[PDB]
């Protein structure tokens, strides 16, 4: 998409992940575990279902015509209301086609950027403790248990605790 | 030094749609709805719009009063349906506007009559013909009254009436064509004549026209069928030498959601919005790729058979 | 503490507007501004445009030349405004396709009459009658000539009229149906006759028929209007036994922005380029939910009354 | 929006900053203050005159047309002339229906962006000697006097001489 | 030295290229393409599609048979031309509908006549005229058979020819307009005369009305002309008293891609799928300026006589 | 842009690259060098190309139709055959005038977008071993011969072995 994260440097999708559209995947001291985030996943899933019902409009409903099919040559008046109906088939698939174009690229490039922006909010929360590896995943450098994995997916993590201890992990002669 | 990874990911599927964008044609998104109706049971559903089968009556046979099409009087409807296997039983007839007639009576919506009584004086009316057999007796256009000589004699004649009510009257009559010189005389006595039906805003004569014509269920003879709209406080004018085939009243001409439809299709006990001539579709979808001849809520027709709109994101799975 | 904290931000207000999206319904921006005309004065504006209020005459009454629209002659105008008001009070006439003959005279923009002296010989001209009275004096229309007996005798006319400038000339003629056989030999002396009017590209052929038509004004007659119109170096050629509503000229004819509406709305001295017939609206909108007729550089009409363009962020408020 | 901005990270929007449409706020020893940025501002609402420009203007100009209203049952012919009017006006209430929710999405994305630019431009400034509080404003680790602040708001900040004072607050004894 | 610097950029050219947006009316990008097709070499391409050059002959002359039109006899087209240097040099004649007529025998795509025996009876036949010359040598249109009295006697000709084949049939024929009572006379021995043609479907009735009409290459007569289609199974049923211009046989009428054009412009031996009148233009943009007027695989025509379509980024060079 | 990358924190583009659409420049122990990054280019392009072909796309085909030129005054009849095509050119010409501004506004959001994605690719790459001068330029803090150049535009560069040196440069007395 334009923003480069699905299908960018996230390399791939989670085909296990079937509570959420977006989730974090982690690895520490305790072990290793996976949650969906639900604030993104119903970012993307509210904009997903808003445009889908503007599209399924509804609206037309006509009655009494004109008519479309003739068994007999007729010529002028005839070829009138034959160029009338076509001239608006064309308009019409023209708006059809227009339509799930415009709305697919935007429907692609929105799931994107929920995808950005869950990515954006976990590292201004980490601060200074982590680094962007740059495939999505964030190296955290110091110990973080499941009370820590938690806070973050929360949005409660307090940098200022871990931040002494981050530091030092990251700064010395590797 | 114990540290520790954190990773942001997203939903994947093993079963990705194609669907189609700015960029590019075809683009596996994780999930698509279609925007195209495509399919029809190819059955009318009955309800909600008030179907009425012609079955072997067009709207114009039943209108004129074909006696193999009685059963249609003063009936209503929202969609008059006309069977290609309906045919005409009765006098040999053809109607100049004839997709204009059958216009302004289907979007009319309903074939309700009221008798009115015209003054004819010294003419025998109620004309019969073998070509429009009532079971093999004889009789006529069930709403039209033929009028022929009485004792030899016809009076150029003269009636009028005035439209009192607040609504349009919708007044059919015609003017009979006879194939020889003969039969010309046999009927109303004089060789040829005018007929003159006027209202304060339209005016309509008709001469007619003797020679022969194609032999039909036992005449070589024919009706021409015409039309008068009578306002309130307007005046139907009939004046007519002869040749006239007379109005017996008016029919309610309204204004509302009715049509007509050619369609050979079944009515079945069900219930659908959109009504096509190849039968009911639904319209849950906004475009539709069945005919573009509909009747009702319908979704717009288009040239394309399917057009999916995605879901969801990009589906990338498995590596 | 040797600290400082700059903060980013945007501005907001209390009193924000809801928008439709793509995604959203009704989300609250800061400003927006309105793309549907909806309101109008309800009065028309006398320029840039050239209007003619038609008064109690419609175009055709103007054309035709009736008494009380005496003050139309040789006008010209952009947008001729007929009012429900209008009347006629000349003889009773009929136009087969009015609509055609009031819309391409309308488009043309002019009644500049050219007199013309057909060469009539043995016949009396300038007839009038009861019906088209100015004053307690009798007259007919200012733009036809009544053709009747003289010395009791109607000789067959043949008359041509070449039309040698480099425009197109647009004759208005007609035919005489009277409402009795005698009134026919009073006036005619003939029994029904042929009235053929030709040019070299058009032809056109009518036959008078005598009959009873609505009484109106003192008369039970009626007057066929028809309209020929003559090429360069074409040539309009009459030939009539009897029966014929003589033109006295030709209106000159050529194309473009003329045109009519119908409408009921006062008319002040403003300035604005679209007309409507609930008056004018300002153009300012690039839509407009007022009426689908207009005149004029307009908005084009949509169904909506309102379609707020957002010209500002998200409004984003307080805590 | 896209850019989770406006709406986003940034909580809510100064319904007190009267002079401008983005701005800075800022907090020293000296005092607490407040000053728009032109150059967002003014990009903002150039993009927005701009679309607003082509939205506006001429040109439909038509002057002798079909009859659009009818008093008389006439059937076929009429049928049509009802038929293609109604055609032509199904087909710019859509034009008009969807220009408005294409703009509208753009205009709101656009200004989200104008924010997250400022915002970007601004961290380019501070280079090492400040951190994303994540809420939308900086947390700057030296002593920098209304001066100082001004001289972030034009490209005049001159990070070489904060940044050994700077690193140090940073890095410490935690 | 401790040190190394790496910038990041995107490319410029020194001369980019205006295109319109969303926001700006207009900014530089590095690179568009054209998509109004605004051009062409003035020249028809005779291929792809069947070229037929009229050369001298409206459609309708070749249908009748104007004698100097003899070449275009059972031709076949995609695209019949017609120039504005064509004219007429039979006997003269009007077409009501004549806009129908030809809009039909266009769309047909031939001229493909099939020769039928109607078994007149005591009728002269094959009657020629001094206006309709082949040679100095008095003769008639080609397709037209033109009956006048056999030794002071016209028959009141009855004939039936029926459809007994798959392909639908289309006639021409027509009623003669004498301009005297003596022409009437001398070639018909009747005054008036009539005309009845018929189908199981359709009835057309034509009374001809004498008459002077404009003087052309000697006569001041006319001919009116009618066209009728018979379906399978049908019937043509012609009825005439006098004054007949009966036909010769039926035209094959077929359902395609034809048409017909106005133009002057010359035909080369190129080869384009899109004509206009014009000449031939490339469809390789999706969009045209040249004319609203195309035939075949064209661009659509729009009023913009340039849209650019930027396929490059922003162009910004050296500050 | 709307990513503030062309015509934003690049200054300008270099009419120098004719190689590629979006590249490198480099200053070293060396000297000067100059390489185009394909991945980005070939990105950028497949797009506009995709767009492209979408446009021109052979539809339309039409033969006998209406006639819309008339050498005779007929009225009624005549003023619909004219109203109607009037009416479909109208439409036509707001399509097309609208289609071109939203890929135009498109193409250049995207290429926009293209070289965003280069630098959040590069700046990832380059871990905590370089700095955003804010010019589009990163200022690597170890010496980087141009060996060391070529492995950063292709994906090989490892970050862990300059990590050391780079770290020292960054924090010191200066
Ligand atoms: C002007 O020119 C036209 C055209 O030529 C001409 O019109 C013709 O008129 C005659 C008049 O009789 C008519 O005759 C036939 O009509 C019937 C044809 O019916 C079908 O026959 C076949 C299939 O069924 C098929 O081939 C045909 O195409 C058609 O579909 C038919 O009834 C007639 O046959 C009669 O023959 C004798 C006559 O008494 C009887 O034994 C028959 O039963 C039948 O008629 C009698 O039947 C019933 C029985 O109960 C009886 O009650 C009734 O009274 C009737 O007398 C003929 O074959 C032509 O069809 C018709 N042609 C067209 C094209 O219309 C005009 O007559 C001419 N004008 C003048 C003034 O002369
Ligand atoms: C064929 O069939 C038609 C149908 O009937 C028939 O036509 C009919 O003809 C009669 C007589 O001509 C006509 O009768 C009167 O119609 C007028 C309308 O009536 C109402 O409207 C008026 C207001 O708009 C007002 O008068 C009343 O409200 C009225 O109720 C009516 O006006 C006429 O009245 C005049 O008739 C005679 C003529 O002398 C007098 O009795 C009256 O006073 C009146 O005016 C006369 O007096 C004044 C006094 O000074 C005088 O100045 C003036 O000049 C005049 O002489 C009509 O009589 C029917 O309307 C009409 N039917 C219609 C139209 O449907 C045909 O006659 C039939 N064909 C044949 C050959 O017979
Ligand atoms: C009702 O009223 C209409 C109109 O008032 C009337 O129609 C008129 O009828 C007359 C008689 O037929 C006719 O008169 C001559 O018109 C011909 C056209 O003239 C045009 O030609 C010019 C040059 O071509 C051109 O500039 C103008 O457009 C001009 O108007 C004219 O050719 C005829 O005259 C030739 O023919 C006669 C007959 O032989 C000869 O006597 C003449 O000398 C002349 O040329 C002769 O010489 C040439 C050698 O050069 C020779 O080869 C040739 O054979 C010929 O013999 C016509 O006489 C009017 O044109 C016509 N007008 C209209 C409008 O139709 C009706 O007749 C009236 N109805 C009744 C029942 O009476
Ligand atoms: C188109 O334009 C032309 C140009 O003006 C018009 O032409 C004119 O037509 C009229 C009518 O056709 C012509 O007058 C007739 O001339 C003929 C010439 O032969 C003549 O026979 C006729 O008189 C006959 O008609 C009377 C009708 O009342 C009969 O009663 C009478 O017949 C009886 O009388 C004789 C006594 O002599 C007895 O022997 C018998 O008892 C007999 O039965 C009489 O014979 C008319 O006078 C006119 O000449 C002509 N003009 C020109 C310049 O050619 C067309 O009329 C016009 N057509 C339209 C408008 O449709
Ligand atoms: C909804 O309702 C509509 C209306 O019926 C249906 O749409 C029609 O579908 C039929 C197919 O079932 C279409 O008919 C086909 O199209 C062509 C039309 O025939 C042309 O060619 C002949 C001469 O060859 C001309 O005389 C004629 O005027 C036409 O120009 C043909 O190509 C097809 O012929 C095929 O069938 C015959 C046997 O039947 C074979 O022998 C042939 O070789 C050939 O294969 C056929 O006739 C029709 O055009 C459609 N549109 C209409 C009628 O307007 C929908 O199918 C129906 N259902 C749905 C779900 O939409
Ligand atoms: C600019 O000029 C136009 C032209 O007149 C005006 O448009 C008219 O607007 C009025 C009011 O909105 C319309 O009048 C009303 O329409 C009602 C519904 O219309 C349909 O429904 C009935 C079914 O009952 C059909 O029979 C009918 O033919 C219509 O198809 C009618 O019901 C109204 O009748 C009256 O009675 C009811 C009682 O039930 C009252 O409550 C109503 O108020 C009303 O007085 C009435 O007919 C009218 O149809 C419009 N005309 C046209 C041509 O569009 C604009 O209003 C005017 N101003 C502006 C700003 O645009
Ligand atoms: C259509 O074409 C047909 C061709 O068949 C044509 O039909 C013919 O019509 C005439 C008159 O309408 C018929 O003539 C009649 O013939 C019968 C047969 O015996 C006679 O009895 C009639 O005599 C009466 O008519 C006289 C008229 O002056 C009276 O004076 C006399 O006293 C008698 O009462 C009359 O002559 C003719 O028979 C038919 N044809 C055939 C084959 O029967 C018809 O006219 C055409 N219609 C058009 C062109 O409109
Ligand atoms: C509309 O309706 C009216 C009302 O009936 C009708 O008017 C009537 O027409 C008849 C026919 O013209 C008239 O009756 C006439 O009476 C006079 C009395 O003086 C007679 O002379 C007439 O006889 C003629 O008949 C011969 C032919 O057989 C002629 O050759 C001869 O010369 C005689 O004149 C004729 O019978 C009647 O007077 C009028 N009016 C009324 C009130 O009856 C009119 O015909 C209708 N309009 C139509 C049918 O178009
Ligand atoms: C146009 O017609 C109207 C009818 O509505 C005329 O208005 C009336 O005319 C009479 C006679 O002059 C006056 O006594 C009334 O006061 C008028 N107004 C009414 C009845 O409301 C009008 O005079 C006619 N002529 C014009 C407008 O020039
Ligand atoms: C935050 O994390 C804690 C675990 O310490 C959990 O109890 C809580 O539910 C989380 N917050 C939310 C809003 O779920
Ligand atoms: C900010 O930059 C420009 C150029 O010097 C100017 O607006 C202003 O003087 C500067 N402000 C400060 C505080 O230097
Ligand atoms: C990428 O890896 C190293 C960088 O020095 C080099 O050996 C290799 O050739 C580079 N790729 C290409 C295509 O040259």
């Amino acid at each position: 998409g334009i923003f480069g994260a699905i299908a960018g440097f996230i390399e791939n999708g989670w085909e296990g992940m079937v509570d959420g559209w977006y989730g974090f995947r982690h690895q520490n001291s305790e072990g290793t575990g996976q949650a969906a985030d639900l604030k993104s996943t119903q970012a993307a899933i509210n904009q997903i279902t808003g445009k889908l019902n503007r599209v399924i409009k509804k609206t037309n409903e006509k009655f009494h015509q004109i008519e479309k099919e003739f068994s007999e040559v007729e010529g002028r008046i005839q070829d009138l209301e034959k160029y009338v109906e076509d001239t608006k088939i064309d308009l019409w698939s023209y708006n059809a086609e227009l339509l799930v174009a415009l709305e697919n690229q935007h429907t692609i490039d929105l799931t994107d950027s929920e995808m950005s922006k869950l990515f954006e909010r976990t590292r201004r929360q980490l601060r200074e403790n982590a680094e962007d590896m740059g495939n999505g995943c964030f190296k955290i450098y110091h110990k973080c248990d499941n009370a820590c994995i938690g806070s973050i997916r929360n949005g409660t993590y307090d940098h200022d605790i871990y931040r002494n201890e981050a530091l030092n992990n990251r700064f010395q002669i590797k | 030094n114990s540290m520790a990874t954190l990773c942001l990911g997203h939903h994947a599927v093993p079963n990705g749609t194609l669907v189609k964008t700015i960029t590019d044609d075809q683009i596996e998104v994780t999930n698509a709805t279609e925007l195209v109706q495509s399919s029809s049971t190819g059955r009318i559903c009955n309800s909600p719009h008030q179907i009425l089968d012609g079955k072997n009556c067009t709207l114009i046979d039943a209108l004129l009063g074909d006696p193999h099409c009685d059963d249609f009087q003063n009936k209503e409807w929202d969609l008059f349906v006309e069977r290609s296997t309906a045919y005409s039983n009765c006098y040999p007839y053809y109607v100049p506007d004839y997709a204009t007639l059958r216009s302004l009576v289907a979007s009319s919506g309903n074939l309700e009559f009221t008798q009115e009584s015209f003054n004819w004086t010294g003419v025998a009316q109620d004309g019969s013909s073998y070509a429009c057999r009532r079971g093999s007796v004889n009789s006529f256009f069930s709403r039209l009254n033929w009028l022929y000589n009485l004792n030899y004699k016809y009076p150029e004649q003269n009636v009028t009436m005035p439209n009192n009510d607040k609504f349009d009257k919708l007044y059919i009559w015609g003017v009979h064509h006879p194939g020889t010189d003969k039969d010309q005389t046999n009927l109303y006595v004089q060789a040829s004549g005018r007929v003159i039906v006027s209202t304060k805003r339209s005016q309509q004569t008709v001469i007619p026209n003797i020679g022969s014509r194609p032999w039909v269920r036992g005449v070589s003879s024919i009706i021409s069928i015409y039309w008068t709209i009578v306002k309130p406080g307007d005046i139907l004018l009939i004046n007519s030498t002869g040749n006239l085939i007379a109005p017996r009243g008016y029919f309610k001409i309204q204004s509302g959601k009715s049509s007509i439809m050619r369609s050979d299709a079944h009515i079945d006990e069900c219930n659908s919005e959109c009504i096509t001539p190849n039968g009911s579709i639904p319209n849950d979808k906004p475009f539709q790729n069945v005919n573009k001849i509909t009747y009702g809520a319908c979704p717009r027709y288009v040239k394309q058979n399917t057009l999916k709109l995605a879901t969801g994101m990009r589906n990338v799975p498995e590596k």
